[PDB]
């Protein structure tokens, strides 16, 4: 659910197995190291959403549905400026993949409930 | 049993002292016993200008560092050496264990 | 190819291959006994090194 | 200050605007092409692409030349 | 100042090892002495010690050719911060 990936997005900032961006989350991807994908539609998307989704949807790969790009950039450690109170300004990354090692968590036993249906 | 042990200080007093110190433990100890072979005192020359500058007279000043160094021919074994020279040792001097 | 040009220059040798050790300085170096310093700071420091002026 | 030749200047790279996105030539059939070609040094990874040109292709980090 | 992320973060975990931090004042090392596992300049580790010194983390030392920098109380905590480390483990410094 939306706590369980902001508690295993939190355990990727706090064990640096964060692939942001559509670059190094590609390089992965075609390397064979993609754990769990986020995917954020309806927005200023005309043709982006079909490009990301040509490109994620190749071999095993899940998605969760964000419905605005500023609401994840708060928890994903992209601007962690200006931590007296509120941040300074929210940028919006489009994916996130999550590549951590510690799994003895309740939240990945829930996306992967989700996941597995 | 032809051991040699090297004592090189920069003072003498003390290395004498303790030469002398080792050579009555030695004898202390009923064990026949060389005694100091004293070696050549090598001396450690610098002269260089006093001044700074290029200005004034040309004055230069000496630099001396003497080195003295003693030698101790025992008939025992490493553990006898190293209970004997463990013990009291002078700050200024050193020693070398060697077996031949 | 900055980081092949910028020290394209060989020190192997000559006056800057030398360096003081106080004060990196090239010039009125004493090589004698491996000791690396100029002579101002050489009298300086020449107390502690167990150099005595008696001659 | 100002001098009599004139002032130079540092290369602003010009940036990119989802130019590799034109290049993943995917229709809307199962069919996933790249219009550039992989990379075939094992050194790199598996995402760098070359550089294409009308007589030459040069590498991203292997810098190798792929020429007619 | 641009540099890659591994060297940084190798020199923060020698911080957070041991207290102490010992760099010789020449840019033309290619290695640190005791970093020779890692390919490591010592320009990046004199500009990284001397941006800590100037947010406020180490101190200077300086005699001739050295450098040796000491390891503030919020300078350990923004280290335990920064590395995402639990915090538990102390360094060499107050363990006897």
């Amino acid at each position: 659910v939306n706590t369980a990936l902001q508690e295993v997005l939190k355990t990727a900032l706090i064990h640096d197995g964060l692939a942001r961006g559509i670059r190094e989350a590609a390089k992965a991807l075609d390397k064979r190291q993609a754990h769990l994908c986020v995917l954020a539609s309806n927005c200023d998307e005309p043709m982006y959403v079909k490009l990301v989704e040509a490109l994620c949807a190749e071999h095993q790969i899940n998605l969760i549905k964000v419905d605005d790009n500023k609401k994840l950039g708060e928890w994903v450690g992209l601007c962690k400026i200006d931590r007296e109170g509120k941040p300074r300004k929210v940028v919006g990354c489009s994916c996130v993949v999550v590549k951590d090692y510690g799994k003895e968590s309740q939240a990945k036993d829930v996306i992967e409930e989700y996941f597995k249906c | 049993h032809r051991i040699r042990i090297t004592l090189t200080s920069r003072n003498v007093k003390s290395l004498e002292k303790v030469c002398a110190d080792l050579i009555r433990g030695a004898k202390e100890k009923n064990l026949k016993v060389k005694g100091p072979v004293r070696m050549p005192t090598k001396t450690l020359r610098i002269t260089t200008r006093k001044t700074p500058c290029g200005e004034g007279s040309k004055t230069w000043d000496r630099f001396q560092m003497r080195i003295h160094k003693r030698l101790i021919d025992l008939h025992s074994p490493s553990e006898i050496v190293k209970q004997i020279t463990s013990i009291s040792i002078e700050p200024g001097v050193e020693v070398e264990v060697t077996i031949a | 190819g900055h980081q092949q040009l910028y020290w394209s220059h060989p020190r192997k040798f000559g006056q800057g291959s030398r360096s003081c050790r106080v004060c990196s300085n090239r010039h009125g170096l004493i090589r004698k006994y491996g000791l690396n310093m100029c002579r101002q700071c050489f009298r300086q420091y020449a107390k502690d090194i167990g150099f005595i002026k008696l001659d | 200050k100002s001098y009599t030749t004139p002032k130079k200047n540092k290369h602003k790279r010009k940036k990119v605007k989802l130019a590799v996105l034109k290049y993943y030539k995917v229709d809307e059939n199962g069919k996933i092409s790249r219009l550039r070609r992989e990379c075939p040094s094992d050194e790199c990874g598996a995402g760098v692409f070359m550089a294409s040109h009308f007589d030459r292709h040069y590498c991203g980090k292997c810098c190798l030349t792929y020429c007619f | 100042m641009l540099m890659p992320k591994k060297n940084r973060i190798a020199i923060y975990e020698l911080l957070f090892k041991e207290g102490v931090m010992v760099a010789k004042k020449d840019v033309h090392m290619p290695k640190h002495p005791e970093l020779a596992d890692k390919n490591v300049p010592n320009l990046h580790v004199m500009k990284a010690m001397q941006s800590l010194k100037s947010r406020g983390y180490v101190k200077e030392q300086f005699a001739w050719r050295h450098f040796y920098w000491y390891l503030t109380n919020e300078g350990i905590q923004y280290l335990r911060d920064y590395l995402h480390l639990p915090p538990e483990i102390v360094p060499a410094t107050l363990r006897r």
